[PDB]
């Protein structure tokens, strides 16, 4: 995991460019994706962290 | 409270569970039912007992 870089991510067959730190949101055990107002992957969570 | 649901081939339970202070009727007041279990199965049904 690489952080405060811009850096390809894919999680799941999911692709999206951006830098990734950390998230203060905290949501509940089931959810496993964050969404903006805009509809866009705004949050992930690491499948192995 | 426990919402059953079952499309697109498989089995989904979303329980919320809350003290209720009136024992009355169900609560006026607004609570979301969180998923807790999500099962994969193909069955069928057509009656619940
Ligand atoms: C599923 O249930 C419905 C209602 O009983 C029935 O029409 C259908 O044939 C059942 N099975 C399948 C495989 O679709």
């Amino acid at each position: 995991l690489v952080k405060n870089k811009c850096v390809n991510f894919n999680f799941n067959g999911l692709t999206g460019t951006g830098v990734l730190t950390e998230s203060n949101k905290k949501f509940l055990p089931f959810q496993q994706f964050g969404r903006d107002i805009a509809d866009t992957t705004d949050a992930v969570r690491d499948p192995q962290t | 409270e426990f919402v059953f649901k079952n499309i697109d081939g498989y089995f989904k339970i979303y329980s919320k569970h809350t003290p209720i202070n009136l024992v009355r009727d169900l609560p006026q007041g607004f609570s979301a039912l969180e998923p807790l279990v999500d099962l994969p199965i193909g069955i069928n049904i057509t009656r619940f007992q």
